[PDB]
């Protein structure tokens, strides 16, 4: 397989601004006859992954002139010379010269805004959870930017739990902003084996981590 | 004007099967290079099968990823091209896109989707997240529902009370071991809202059934 990787892997940018996203390659994608083989692929949510561009130059029908294929042999740039919202979405570069054929991990469009911390909130289990003989607690980092944040789980100052289930979700309306909720499970019987509860967290904004906490004795 | 169709995926049980169709009207399907590419979900684009045509004798090649497992093959007119899975091993899971080819270009599906696993259609247990040890809370307080253990893949959520105008965000569910677990919140007022209300509406269509929880 040729390695075809993009940099970068996410692009923050705004409504009028410009891109270059980055594809670059194994070896040179140049073919014999019809010679260089590599597309460009857009692909908006819950979406089919359509092609923009075709043999690095070729922009292909309907794919809006705000678009453009530079590249040669081993490497290859797409622009986007002003990103209406439409663009937004994860862009990936494909090769078609070189079974097995190859798409780059995409490079995602996303409107670059300021916006926020996470407010954490933390929420210990429900009664009828317990009476179920099963204990989750849940935390919240509602409304952040940047994306990348870290969760971390703490029983009695000095865990680190296998049972998370992490949930994530990029935001395209108003505020531009990302949120995250993570789910520490567990038995009723380690539940009531511990009390102090805790949920930390270091992000951009940071310096230090960002923890919420409670103590099945009190909180 | 084009159409690449996949024809039917869904639940399998990790094991020996399923068979997959795509069908595509408007072009030569004869004269085509056609291919199946898949991304699970939490998966990227990778590439699966490919045939040929005449010209090229049908070769067909199959990715290592499901190489001697996988199969690709074709029939022309309101062709219709197909991929037989009859050997799904789960992280096989994601949509499978059906493809054309020619000279350099090409479309894609809208793909069909492939899920994988030895559960059984089971029922969410839901659960209402009380702002409980938490200081925006008061001034701004948020309320978590988790609903969980159930399985497959189409459950709603849906709020209620207090009301006005709040911040619910709701993530994607995820497939926990096997099955699925999910959560909504509500950052809604301090006490004004907290005083009035605020009820948590699941429901699954896909079987079982749809439950309230109610904060408080
Ligand atoms: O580029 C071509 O000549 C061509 C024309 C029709 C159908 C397939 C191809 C084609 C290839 C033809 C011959 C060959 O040795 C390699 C080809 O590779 C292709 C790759 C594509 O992504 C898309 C198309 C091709």
């Amino acid at each position: 397989d040729v390695v075809m990787t993009q940099t970068p892997l996410s692009l923050p940018v705004s409504l009028g601004d410009q891109a270059s996203i980055s594809c670059r390659s194994s070896q040179s994608l140049v073919h014999s006859q019809g010679n260089t083989y590599l597309r460009w692929y857009l692909q908006k949510p819950g979406q089919s992954p359509k092609v923009l561009i075709y043999k690095v130059s070729n922009r292909f029908s309907g794919v809006p002139d705000r678009f453009s294929g530079s590249g040669s042999g081993t490497d290859f740039t797409l622009k986007i010379s002003r990103v209406e919202a439409e663009d937004l979405g994860v862009y990936f570069c494909s090769q078609s010269t070189h079974v097995p054929w190859t798409f780059g991990g995409g490079t995602k469009l996303e409107i670059k805004r300021a916006d926020a911390a996470p407010t954490v909130s933390i929420f210990p289990p429900s009664s009828e959870q317990l009476t179920s003989g099963g204990a989750s607690v849940v935390c919240f980092l509602n409304n952040f930017y940047p994306k990348d944040i870290n969760v971390k789980w703490k029983i009695d100052g000095s865990e680190r739990q296998n049972g998370v289930l992490n949930s994530w979700t990029d935001q395209d309306s108003k505020d531009s902003t990302y949120s995250m909720s993570s789910t520490l499970t567990l038995t009723k019987d380690e539940y009531e084996r511990h009390n102090s509860y805790t949920c930390e967290a270091t992000h951009k904004t940071s310096t230090s981590p960002i923890v919420k906490s409670f103590n099945r004795n009190e909180c | 004007e084009v159409k690449l169709d996949e024809t039917g995926g869904g639940l399998v049980q990790p094991g020996r099967p399923m068979k997959l169709s795509c069908v595509a009207s408007g072009f030569t399907f004869s004269d085509y290079w056609m291919n199946w590419v898949r991304q699970s979900p939490e998966k990227g684009l990778e590439w699966v099968a490919q045939i040929r045509n005449k010209p090229y004798n049908y070769e067909t090649y199959y990715s290592d990823s499901v190489k001697g497992r996988f199969t690709i093959s074709r029939d022309d007119s309101k062709s219709s091209v197909y991929l037989q899975m009859n050997n799904l091993r789960v992280e096989d899971m994601g949509i499978y896109y059906c493809t054309g080819s020619y000279y350099g270009m090409d479309y894609w599906g809208q793909g069909t989707s492939v899920t994988v696993s030895s559960a059984k259609t089971t029922a969410p247990s839901v659960y209402p997240l009380a702002p409980v040890c938490g200081d925006t809370t008061g001034s701004s307080v948020t309320l978590g529902c988790l609903v969980k253990g159930y399985f497959p893949e189409p459950v709603t959520l849906t709020w209620n009370s207090g009301s006005l105008s709040s911040g619910v965000h709701t993530f994607p569910a995820v497939l926990q071991s096997d099955l699925y677990t999910l959560s909504s919140s509500v950052t809604v007022t301090s006490s004004t809202w907290p005083s009035q209300s605020i009820t948590c509406n699941v429901a699954h269509p896909a079987s079982s059934t749809k439950v309230d929880k109610k904060i408080e």
